[PDB]
């Protein structure tokens, strides 16, 4: 729908799986050592940030196709936590190499 | 006591557990209601990657915690 609202609660389920990805990759890159974490670690950041990074090119896209104000607010906000993380994955990177 | 575990996939699954339980109990009880085999499962809590020897009281792991269920891809 237009608004936004008429998909609500499809969108709602799509949205509990993005942030959950987000939670976990967030998670590990607080509790893992960048010259410490074993390639396990930083394989699975890697499976975490490709995901990411597809959910961030949704969330882009739904952005201006959504009219409801408070709903597209709500999406800016996932898509800047989504940033957030990636910046601190890059931080994490240029502090394991280097 | 009732834990959370939380699949990257929409899924939560409910389990009951007790303080002792081992993470090796733990991915057996998840097989048995999920079907999802233990040697696929990587648990993880607040970030921290879960050994199946530890315990839940061992990592902290209380009442209404939320644990994360990320699986083994089969071909990375």
């Amino acid at each position: 729908g237009p608004l936004g609202s008429e998909q609500i609660g499809k969108l709602r389920s799509e949205l509990e799986m993005v942030s959950g990805n987000v939670r976990v990759m967030s998670e590990m890159l607080t509790e893992l050592v960048p010259t410490q974490a074993e390639p396990a670690d930083l394989e699975l950041l890697q499976e975490l940030n490709r995901t990411c990074r597809a959910m961030q090119q949704r969330v882009l896209e739904l952005i201006p196709q959504i009219a409801n104000e408070q709903l597209t607010e709500e999406l800016l906000i996932v898509n800047d936590n989504l940033n957030n993380v990636f910046l601190r994955h890059e931080r994490f990177e240029r502090f394991r190499t280097g | 006591m009732q834990i959370f575990v939380k699949t990257l996939t929409g899924k939560t699954i409910t389990l009951e557990v007790e303080p002792s339980d081992t993470i090796e109990n733990v991915k057996a009880k998840i097989q048995d209601k999920e079907g999802i085999p233990p040697d696929q499962q990587r648990l993880i809590f607040a970030g921290k990657q879960l050994e199946d020897g530890r315990t839940l009281s061992d990592y902290n792991i209380q009442k209404e915690s939320t644990l994360h269920l990320v699986l083994r891809l089969r071909g990375g």
